[PDB]
């Protein structure tokens, strides 16, 4: 439904002429991380071990926590998201993944790292929309969530950062933006 | 949450305006280059120089956080 403005988000996600694709993906990814943990932060009271014993995205989707050949762990939504956000932040702080020093290149596998981060962030939106949209409304933050999400989706679509399959829990919503 | 709301509102307003401005800067650059009468190879060099500044800016923008 509602968005914060009448700005053209499709154009705003586009790689500027002469810009470095890796740098562009990196700056935008940090932005989305920040947004999503702000947004989740506002409903964190309503997301409990009681309300959300699994990391759900409607009845068809149940995410299990994993990073190593490690066996994925079935866990509550607050836990899953805690683990996720800590993990993402740690990547963002890693100089070998996200170099800070001017002139220093991104690693060989950078695209893979970004994609991994972004597909995980997506899961947080999915949980919020399916399970906590009541709280969102209550807080009158539907315009804020919707705009953030719309932006996110356009970005990941533009740069082929998340597979259609991965977006499936929100396909209807995404199509409406289509 | 009021911080979230203000911060996102500001972000989206800025996001659009910055995008528009960036486009206009690119155009202005092209015009200036014709006006000055830069040869093709010179224009390439100039574009690249300017692009470097923009990408350095993006890095710092992330980095300073
Ligand atoms: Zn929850």
């Amino acid at each position: 439904e509602a968005t914060l403005g009448s700005g053209n988000l499709r154009q705003a996600v586009m790689l500027p002429e002469g810009e470095d694709l890796n740098e562009w993906i990196a700056v935008n990814t940090v932005d989305f991380f920040n947004q999503i943990n702000m947004l989740y932060g506002t409903i964190t009271e309503f997301c409990t071990e009681a309300s959300c014993p699994v990391m759900s995205a409607g009845p068809r989707y149940e995410y299990h926590w994993a990073d190593n050949i490690k066996k994925p762990i079935k866990c509550s939504a607050p836990k899953y998201i805690d683990y996720l956000m800590t993990w993402v932040q740690d990547q963002l702080d890693d100089e070998t993944l996200f170099p800070s020093k001017i002139g220093v290149p991104f690693p060989k596998n950078f695209m893979s790292v970004a994609k991994t981060i972004l597909k995980r962030l997506f899961r947080v939106y999915a949980h919020i929309y399916h399970q906590h949209f009541d709280s969102v409304m209550q807080l009158q933050e539907e315009a804020h969530l919707n705009t953030s999400f719309k932006h996110f989706i356009f970005f990941v679509q533009e740069f082929n950062l998340i597979d259609r399959r991965e977006l499936a829990p929100l396909q209807e919503l995404i199509e409406k933006l289509g | 949450s009021g911080h979230m709301k203000l911060t996102l509102e500001n972000f989206y307003s800025n996001l659009i305006l910055q995008h528009e401005e960036r486009e206009t800067r690119q155009k202005k650059l092209e015009v200036a280059m014709e006006e000055e009468g830069l040869a093709d190879e010179e224009k390439k060099l100039r574009r690249s120089q300017h692009a470097r500044k923009e990408t350095e800016f993006l890095r710092l923008k992330r980095t300073r956080l």
